[PDB]
């Protein structure tokens, strides 16, 4: 990728997956090679080989490079030395989890842990900050009231609050989309969404224009046409 | 996730379940002394629906909604607030008064202007005709009732041990009384003790469905307990593992 | 003679520790409930004990007695510290015999037993 | 210390802060010297290590030297080692808690944590002990239902415990204290109270016989008297 980046002067693409098993690897022989163990067993030179690796992967004013890295997390614990030492690397992070997937909201990426430097007023523009910033303010709203709507339910719950959470599982819902590429074992059509799309559905979603709608027709559709369009089924 | 916050958390919501539990009982107790007000409500008012069944009496618009001030009901107050919305919305001309905070809260939200009067804390105890005669002389009084063409009261209906219906019962004027001041004196009286059934009735759905509520809380708690009982077996083992390693990785040098 | 009057001793303050929670919803109480709640309270009042003030089992005896067949219910529970005190220096002024005997024999034959029930009300009139 | 009490005969007070770092720094020479580490990393001597420091410190047949001793707790836990070490050698424990001063109640002792060995009635007679017993009580009995306060709020409590609340809510704030050094963090003149004036206040409050006055007349004041001063000024 480098001889593409500096030599050719192209733009590049370097897709790595898994980039976790580099690391892993290297652990594998660190005891064979004498030195003493690093937490959870891990290399000592762990954060310097990752350096070494990492911030080689780069951008420079030869050419541009885009890196997607697929970073294994042992165990779901994200806490382990080899994921949290990637995390300062990374320009974008999408987390996906298995808390999101058993719900069966694929593709499973976390709302509130996924990252990026680029959502910023100046950068997305400010409808779009505002649409994903009160997005992820109804996300963390229902997941704060979990433990009363698992113990009292729905019912206890102040009508404002009953409102947000309908928004958030309908929200929940709408993120969920099918890829092509899981056709094969999903039986559901793939489905491609533009960003401005993606926004203004949001926004729409956020308005409460489709409040009326059952959160069943949220699932597994690319849009909010496509929305309407299983209300419909839904309703026939 | 350390030991710490799951100990923390476990044990907070084992106390939750310990009170969700007394709570159920209490209200199982409670709700046998709601049953017998109930009854002696209940034949009170048979034996003027008894005069009514020869009568035969029929009908702006006056509706009382009647609920207590406190939650933890499982819906006992939003279904009531259901009905009346729906009742309202054929006829927003209608002036309503609420009884107990709750459904004064949930139509003034959403029906603000008409509601003429609300009536606190009543809910409480199981209701006496001193309450109920007291509320009649003051929706007399200020209220103007007899000045209305239709008056009906709303309440919940204990239809078994674990439901209830939000249900309409009206209050015929005396101008319906007398023809189908003994008829003005006869709508005062069955203004009252329609009233009085109503809400000894609504009473005791209330207090069932506070039971069953507070059942379906302890059931919840104890699946939680089960979860995090076994969180706190997981991050037991993981941080004995983990200090052990430690020790030996020192050891080992 | 103490496992004769402790033996239900266990079954109260195991049922007062499975109905403590009731406690704060005073305001409706299942009869047993209430009963078991006064009783339990006068039993755990009852079995503080000041440091370095060992008790002999025969001072022990009548006062789990006491407290046991439900003669402090009638005693007002802030007062309770009061009582055993009091009962004891009654007993070894009015009643040393049952004492003795108890000392000596270590058990409650049936007519001792009878004789320590008539002192306990003998003192709880007073 | 040593040297004014044994050789001048004086009574001493050893000022100390802070231990934990005499703990931490055995940790660290200890780990440098490649000893193998002990639970949490402790060094394996840290008991008898506090033993040699602490019980140095002791009251002879030539002089007393009394101690105060401030043990930082790591983390807030007062399980960890060190503190656990600390705490066999003390007579007297006045544990300072995040909880109490998140509620504004300075200097934030623990009423309940904080022991004393001469909190014995043969020390302080007995009134002072019965007391400090009644406000044990009241304040644990307060701790335990808001539990359910939480939930419930006060309303569904009983008569008698809603007043036993009420007071121990009192009590709790009538703990607090203006300290001089604080007035760079408050504007409040410091005050200082006698052992007896508090014995007489507590007692008062206990009582109820200031049952009438509002809580926030008991926030930051002297004893009692200050109380009435300050119930007729809110008034």
């Amino acid at each position: 990728a480098e001889y593409f980046r500096d030599e050719e002067g192209q733009d590049v693409l370097l897709f790595i997956d898994n980039i976790f098993r580099f690391t892993q690897a290297g652990s594998e022989v660190s005891a064979l090679l004498g030195r003493i163990p690093s937490a959870v067993g891990y290399q000592p030179t762990l954060a310097t080989d990752m350096g070494l690796l990492q911030e080689r992967i780069t951008t420079t004013k030869k050419g541009s490079v885009t890196s997607v890295q697929a970073v294994y997390v042992p165990a779901d614990d994200l806490t382990d030395p080899a994921p949290a030492t990637t995390f300062a690397h990374l320009d974008a992070t999408t987390v996906l989890s298995r808390g999101i997937s058993e719900l069966g909201i694929y593709p499973a990426v976390d709302p509130l842990d996924s990252k990026s430097r680029l959502l910023d007023a100046a950068v997305v523009g400010q409808e779009h900050y505002d649409v994903a910033s009160k997005v992820q303010e109804t996300l963390q709203t229902y997941k704060s009231l979990q433990d009363i709507i698992a113990i009292l339910g729905m019912d206890e719950l102040s009508e404002q609050d009953k409102l947000t959470v309908e928004r958030a599982r309908k929200i929940q819902r709408f993120l969920s989309q099918p890829f092509a590429v899981a056709e094969v074992f999903t039986g559901i059509p793939g489905k491609l969404v533009r960003l401005k799309d993606t926004v203004a559905s949001f926004k729409a979603v956020l308005e409460g224009k489709y409040d009326n709608i059952p959160e069943h027709a949220f699932y597994m559709v690319g849009g909010i046409e496509d929305v309407v369009a299983k209300a419909e089924k839904l309703a026939a | 996730a350390t030991l710490k916050e799951v100990e923390m958390r476990l044990k907070s919501i084992k106390n939750i379940e310990k009170i969700t539990k007394t709570m159920k009982i209490v209200a199982s107790t409670r709700l046998s002394k709601a049953e017998k007000a109930k009854i002696s409500a209940k034949k009170m008012d048979e034996a003027e629906q008894l005069f009514y069944k020869n009568a035969e009496t029929k009908n702006k618009e006056l509706i009382v909604a009647i609920t207590s001030d406190k939650g933890l009901c499982g819906s006992i107050h939003s279904q009531l607030a259901k009905a009346v919305r729906r009742h309202l919305n054929d006829q927003p001309n209608a002036d309503i008064v609420t009884i107990g905070d709750k459904i004064k809260m949930q139509l003034l939200r959403t029906h603000p202007n008409n509601i003429k009067l609300s009536i606190n804390g009543i809910g409480k105890d199981a209701p006496t005709f001193q309450e109920s005669a007291l509320i009649a002389d003051k929706l007399l009084s200020v209220m103007k009732a007899g000045t209305y063409p239709k008056i009906s009261i709303f309440y919940n209906d204990p239809v078994s041990s674990l439901s209830f219906e939000p249900s309409e019962k009206p209050i015929f004027n005396a101008k319906t009384i007398e023809q189908s001041n003994v008829p003005r004196d006869l709508f005062e009286y069955t203004l009252a003790n329609q009233m009085l059934t109503a809400m000894a009735q609504g009473y005791a759905a209330e207090i069932s469905a506070r039971r069953n509520a507070m059942d379906n809380a302890s059931k919840n708690a104890g699946d939680m307990i089960n979860r995090y009982s076994i969180l706190y077996n997981r991050t037991r083992q993981a941080v004995i593992t983990n200090e052990l390693v430690d020790i030996i990785t020192g050891a080992s040098s | 003679a103490l496992k004769q009057v402790a033996g239900s001793l266990k079954l109260f303050l195991a049922q007062y520790r499975e109905v403590a929670a009731f406690a704060q919803f005073g305001s409706d109480l299942d009869a047993s409930t209430k009963q078991t709640l006064v009783r339990g309270e006068r039993l755990t009042q009852l079995l503080k004990q000041n440091q370095y003030s060992p008790l002999a089992t025969e001072e022990q005896v009548p006062l789990i007695y006491a407290g046991v067949n439900g003669h402090l219910d009638g005693i007002e529970l802030s007062r309770i510290g009061e009582f055993e005190s009091s009962f004891l220096s009654y007993l070894k002024s009015n009643h040393n015999e049952l004492l003795t005997e108890i000392r000596e024999k270590g058990e409650l034959s049936k007519e001792l037993l009878a004789s320590l029930k008539s002192a306990t009300e003998s003192f709880v009139a007073t």
